């Protein structure tokens, strides 16, 4: 595993078959095993395609990695689903574990699927990062935000308060699995693509004010396109 | 030789759950291959199968009853037992543990019990 | 330098290892994609040249002797290092002493001018 | 305990020729089979190591194979220095056996 | 180089007993068991007797159809070899080896010039 | 479940009667039967084993016969103290099954 | 604790005063700690044997210590040993536990006896081997092999597929122990000893053929010595 | 992390800009990371105070640390404390912990209180130490002796047998807290302060000899200062 090494101000990699000594590991605290943020490279944040980076594998065993601190991420997730048959999916967190620490909008989701397999795994293999353990597979609950791993030699409270988008899922794992917003116990708009955290903020301009709000003995979904709130449209 | 000692529930409301059991004070019951069971004689009738016990940990029911029969044993203590479901007055029998007796050639079984009874109301 | 113990050594050495390097295909890095837990391992033979399998299992003996003891002594449940020390001294019994050429130590090369 | 054989009990040679002896035994999952010779007046000396490992200062002519019950001895070319008798053993513990030996006839 | 050389040998009448016997150097005694060996022409090379290093107790062995017809002794400060024959009765006239060797090989590796002892 | 059954249902006796008593089932049995006999206050003692070898300590006046399907029991040379409810069982296949019994009365 | 060291093509012993620069470490991937099976010493597979070298201790404590990958063992075995009073036997194994890679013949054993102490133990101190963890301690279910370990300075189906011979076990841990080999839902032949895998295998030219096959309501037992299957010699 | 240095017959700190080679690691068993008791600073032993030095916060995560075996203790403390609801309090000791290995005076409490938090700590941060192993946590049951740890560079029954004192709480962890000494089941003595483990030893010249001994039904409280075993003094 090559190693990035700062030198000249500039990257370098760790393997070569001569390490000249104008780099030195003076004390181990040159060391860093920083995670990085899978967005940070302009992967779409898009709840379906999230879903369609993960794998559903049974078969090996999960791992995990200690890694060093690093960079905040906008978009994380924490996860409640469960096989058709009210099985518990995915195994309880480990001891230790917690969520990562700056996500400005963590997303939970809730619902039912196949959820085939038992643990997951990114398709891409990117880590799963909770707090300061990397991990190869989801864990129930708490937030994991996407993201990989890098080691290299060196020469107030919205910080994590924030968070807003909680929605449920029908169906998991595959192609036919759709999500649908909910707010003040309602389940509604199909969340289909292109909507930032704020964009789906903004919708919140109806609750309890311009639109929706069933206020009836049950709840409505709205199938998004007013005509995106898609009122009345039900069905 | 073995002194096999009946035992089991008293009487039970019927609709009722009954505990039977025996124990072979003549035999620690060790010998592999050792089947002991039980069966009964309601009303003076013939010997209607209940279960097969093995010391190799092997377990039989009659069918019919089956799904109101359970069987379990106490080596520790040379014990074999039953646990009934549902006791009504269609089980109210005479009860009797059996064991092999020519042992390991075609069950052979053979040796038997002191007879138990069991009633309901 | 070590000699065979009364037991019988097969000189056969039929091994099986989890080192696989590179990937057959970039996917094969993704465990996801990744083999099937047992296919892992990768397998070999070595025959006793120069008596090594054999002295091989003697050493391994001693070892295992000496081990229990050290195991004994650790405090922590699964022991998942060692080798690490023992570079690490393998270095320190190198290492610290002063050492210009007199010292028996630091493998100086003969001085040219 | 484990016996043996050996064929053929002797072979009519040639200098250069290709030469191999079988040796046959009571199954042995040892591969500690091993081979030597001697010369008239002279002391065995080992030709192999078990298994197929060659003896120090031997030639790489020879050669051998094979596990369990059957194994052989192999020489891609013959010297007048290799005449003798030939043997194979089971060191695979204790005790020992030997092969009945073979004879290097000349043609 | 083993330094090995054989002593005690020649012949014997029949019924009696003999420390049939070796000396060797370079090579310590420290390191190994050795074993006796036997040839004929009637026979061929046979195995006789093993003598453990002092690690196994020295415990020893020797072929069935020998056994307790023989003992053996070793010597690990003289470097010394002793057959012991509790017996001198018939058919012992084959050559007399005794060898040692590497152990993570086998004792073929070494062996004397042999010895002749025989029985009238 | 496999039908088991014996005749005569009840039999008169007087003593010296050579009894007669029959087996009869659905499944060849092979051979795998046992006979057995009751008296109230009492265990259904066994009598035969393997369809011909009366159990030890029953005295010889009880032999047996038969295989498949078919088989018997007789008592010669009857005493009174025989009267019992007999029966048989088998041992071939599972549930177990047994005779519907037969009873006997002197006179 | 020494190491093997390969310098001149021999093995040397690391325990020396000097370390003289001959010998070089290049780098950590040099190193192993290889793990040996202790049946390539020649030591007797009877599974009576296998019993005796076990000493049922309570007491102190288990440990395991991690290891590098190594030879394959034609005998292994997996215990399901409980108590006479019904009580488990034996911790189940610890996570990661998985059983030996390459066993050609796992040996399965069931049944009860008084399974003495809570821990088990070698007696000649001799590691179980499961994957790659050895350890001090017999886990229940999965397959230990037996074997030593060492730690030297370095200068298809069918290979797990295969496995063979399950059978009860009468007693355990003492003199007074037994074992009835089971095929076919019969407990069978005293497995008294000198009897390969593959002398056991052949007693299958008996199943639904030759011989036993108890087509009884019950299983019976032969006893060893057709005089060797003991065909209808029971009791 | 400063590391004791013993050069000149002294102990030295490791922190310095330059590491002269008059002291050498000649090898990694030089290195030692030894506890000590905080008993040897003369920290007062009297159990109120040993209560007053605890925390009972809830938030943190415990950690703990290995460390190099040290000094003997003559005070140590067992815990059963529980919440006043009957709920259990403190968790139980993780696997490998056990009492340290030569108190000469175990302490043993039990009794009910608010018992706050979820974690205790310490309130100096000493740690405890269990075995081997040092703790910023109290687990239950098993001895806990209190302590520091350093880390330096190198150049018969009676002595774990020893313990007395068991006695009841009432209330934990707080100003109110108070505690009754107990022996033959009779709760007695209020222990307020000024009691070395024999001055309370003592006190068992009256079991079943000089005093107290409630032969009823029910065991009678003695009010500490004859005079000081308060006989017939209960209320
Ligand atoms: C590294 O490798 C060496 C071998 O090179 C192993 O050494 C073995 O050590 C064990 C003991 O640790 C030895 O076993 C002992 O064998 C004695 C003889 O048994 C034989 O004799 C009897 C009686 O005639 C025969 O029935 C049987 O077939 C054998 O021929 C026993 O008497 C000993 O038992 C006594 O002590 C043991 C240990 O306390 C008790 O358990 C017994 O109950 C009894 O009290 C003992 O079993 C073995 O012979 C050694 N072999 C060799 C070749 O040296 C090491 O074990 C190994 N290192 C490690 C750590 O595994
Ligand atoms: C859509 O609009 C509605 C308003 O129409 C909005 O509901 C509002 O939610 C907030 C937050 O829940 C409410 O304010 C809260 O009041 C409670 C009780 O006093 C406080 O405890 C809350 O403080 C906690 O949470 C804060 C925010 O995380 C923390 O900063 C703080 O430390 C506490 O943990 C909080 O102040 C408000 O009363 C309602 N108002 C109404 C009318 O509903 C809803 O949130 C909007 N939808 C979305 C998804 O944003
Ligand atoms: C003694 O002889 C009897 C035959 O008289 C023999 O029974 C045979 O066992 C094999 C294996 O169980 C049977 O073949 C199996 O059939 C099933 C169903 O189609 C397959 O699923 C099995 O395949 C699995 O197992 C294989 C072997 O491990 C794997 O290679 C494969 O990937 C699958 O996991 C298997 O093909 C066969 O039908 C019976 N035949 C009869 C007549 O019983 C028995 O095994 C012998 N006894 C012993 C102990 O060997
Ligand atoms: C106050 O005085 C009373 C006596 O008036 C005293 O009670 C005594 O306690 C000891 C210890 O419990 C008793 O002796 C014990 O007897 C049992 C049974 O034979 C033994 O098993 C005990 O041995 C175990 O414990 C020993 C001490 O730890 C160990 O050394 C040993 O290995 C065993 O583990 C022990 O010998 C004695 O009989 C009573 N006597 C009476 C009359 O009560 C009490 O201990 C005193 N109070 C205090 C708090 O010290
Ligand atoms: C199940 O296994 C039993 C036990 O072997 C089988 O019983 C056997 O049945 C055969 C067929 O009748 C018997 O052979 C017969 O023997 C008599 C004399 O003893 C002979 O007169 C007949 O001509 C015939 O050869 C056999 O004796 C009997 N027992 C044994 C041990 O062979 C049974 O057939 C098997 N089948 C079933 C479904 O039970
Ligand atoms: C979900 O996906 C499945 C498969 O991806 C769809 O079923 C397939 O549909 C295609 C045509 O688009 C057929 O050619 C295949 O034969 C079908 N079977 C397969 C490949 O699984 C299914 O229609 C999709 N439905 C939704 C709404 O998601
Ligand atoms: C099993 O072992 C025990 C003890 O090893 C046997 O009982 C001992 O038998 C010897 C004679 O062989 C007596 O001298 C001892 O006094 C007995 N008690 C001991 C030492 O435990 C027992 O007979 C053995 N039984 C079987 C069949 O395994
Ligand atoms: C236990 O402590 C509490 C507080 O330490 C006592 O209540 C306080 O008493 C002081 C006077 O000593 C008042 O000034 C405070 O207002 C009270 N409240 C507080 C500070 O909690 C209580 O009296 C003590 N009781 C006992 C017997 O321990
Ligand atoms: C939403 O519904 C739940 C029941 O599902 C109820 O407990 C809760 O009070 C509701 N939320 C609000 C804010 O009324
Ligand atoms: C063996 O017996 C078990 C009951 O103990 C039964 O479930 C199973 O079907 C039997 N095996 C076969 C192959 O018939
Ligand atoms: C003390 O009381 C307990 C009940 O709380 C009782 O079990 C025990 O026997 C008593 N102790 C003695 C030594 O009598």
């Amino acid at each position: 595993i090559p190693l990035g090494v700062i030198h000249n101000s500039t990257l370098q990699v760790s393997d070569v078959d001569k390490l000249v000594c104008r780099d030195k590991l003076s004390s181990t605290n040159q060391l860093r095993s920083v995670g990085l943020n899978l967005e940070g490279n302009g992967v779409a944040t898009d709840v379906p395609s999230a879903t369609k980076r993960w794998g559903f594998r049974s078969g090996v065993p999960p791992k995990v990695v200690n890694y060093e601190a690093g960079e905040w991420a906008e978009n994380c997730y924490n996860l409640e689903i469960k096989k058709p048959d009210g099985s518990e999916c995915l195994p309880a967190a480990p001891d230790g574990i917690r969520g990562f620490p700056r996500c400005r909008y963590v997303h939970k989701v809730s619902g039912t699927g196949p959820c085939a397999g038992d643990f997951a795994f990114h398709k891409e293999g990117a880590f799963f990062l909770y707090d300061r353990l990397a991990s190869t597979v989801i864990y129930r609950g708490t937030t994991f935000a996407e993201g990989v791993v890098a080691f290299l030699i060196l020469p107030p409270s919205s910080g994590y308060y924030s968070t807003t988008i909680r929605y449920q899922a029908t169906g998991f794992g595959t192609n036919e699995t759709e999500y649908l917003f909910e707010v003040d116990n309602l389940t509604y708009v199909q969340l289909e693509s292109r909507f930032t955290p704020q964009f789906l903020l903004q919708l919140n301009e109806t609750i309890y004010t311009s639109g929706k709000r069933s206020n009836t003995t049950g709840k409505l979904i709205w199938k998004v396109n007013r005509k995106i709130r898609s009122e009345e449209l039900s069905f | 030789d073995v002194k096999l000692l009946e035992s089991g529930g008293g009487l039970v409301q019927p609709g009722g759950s009954l505990k039977l059991s025996c124990a072979a004070s003549g035999f620690s019951l060790s010998t592999s291959g050792v089947g002991v069971g039980w069966f009964r004689q309601p009303s003076g009738k013939g010997l209607e199968w209940l279960a097969l016990i093995w010391w190799d940990d092997d377990k039989y029911y009659n069918p019919s009853l089956k799904s109101q029969l359970s069987i379990s044993k106490d080596f520790s203590r040379n014990q074999v037992f039953l646990k009934i479901s549902n006791v009504d007055i269609a089980d109210t029998a005479t009860y009797y543990c059996a064991r092999r007796d020519p042992f390991g050639y075609d069950n052979a079984m053979g040796y038997w019990g002191q007879g138990t009874s069991v009633t309901v109301s | 330098a070590i000699v065979n113990a009364q037991p019988k050594c097969n000189p056969n050495l039929h091994y099986w290892t989890t080192q696989d390097e590179g990937a057959a295909i970039g996917l094969a890095w993704i465990p996801y994609f990744g083999p099937a837990a047992e296919g892992i391992y990768t397998e070999g033979l070595m025959h006793n040249q120069d008596g090594l399998i054999c002295g091989l299992r003697q050493l391994a003996n001693e070892t295992t002797q000496a081990l229990q003891l050290f195991l004994r002594a650790t405090t922590e449940l699964r022991t998942f290092s060692i080798l690490n020390r023992k570079a690490i001294d393998f270095l320190l019994q190198r290492w610290g002493g002063t050492c210009h050429i007199l010292g028996p130590d630091c493998c100086i090369e003969p001085h040219d001018w | 305990d484990i016996q043996m054989t050996q064929s053929p009990a002797s072979l009519s040679v040639s200098v250069g020729e290709t030469v191999s002896i079988t040796c046959r035994a009571s199954e042995n999952i040892y591969s500690s089979l091993a081979w030597y010779q001697q010369k008239q007046g002279k002391s065995p000396q080992l030709l192999v190591y078990s298994a197929t490992i060659l003896a120090d200062g031997v030639p790489s002519r020879f050669s051998g194979s094979g596990s369990g019950t059957q194994y052989s001895l192999k020489i891609n070319s013959l010297q007048s220095e290799d005449f003798g008798t030939y043997y194979c053993q089971h060191f695979w513990g204790t005790p020992y056996t030997f092969g009945g030996g073979t004879k290097l006839e000349i043609k | 180089e083993v330094q090995l050389q054989e002593s005690g040998g020649g012949l014997m009448q029949p019924g009696g007993s003999m420390k049939l016997s070796c000396v060797a150097s370079g090579f310590t005694f420290s390191n190994y068991w050795m074993n006796w060996v036997r040839q004929s022409p009637e026979k061929g090379l046979e195995w006789v007797a093993e003598i453990r290093l002092k690690s196994n107790n020295y415990a020893t062995h020797y072929a069935e159809s020998v056994k307790g017809r023989f003992t053996i002794s070793r010597d690990d400060s003289k470097r010394s070899v002793y057959l012991q024959m509790n017996t001198l009765r018939a058919e012992d006239t084959g050559i007399y080896y005794c060898t040692r060797g590497n152990g993570n090989y086998r004792a073929m590796d070494y062996w004397g010039q042999g010895t002749s002892v025989t029985v009238s | 479940d496999i039908v088991m059954t014996q005749s005569p249902l009840s039999l008169s006796t007087s003593v010296g009667d050579r009894v007669s008593l029959t087996c009869k089932a659905s499944q060849n049995v092979g051979t795998a039967v046992a006979w057995y006999q009751q008296k109230p206050g009492q265990s259904p003692k066994l009598l035969i084993y393997s369809a011909s070898n009366r159990y030890t300590g029953v005295p010889d006046r009880f032999t047996g016969s038969g295989s498949g399907t078919d088989f018997t029991l007789t008592i010669s040379n009857m005493q009174s103290e025989d009267l019992a409810d007999y029966f048989c069982q088998q041992y071939s296949s599972y549930p177990l099954t047994f005779g519907a019994g037969t009873k006997l009365e002197l006179r």
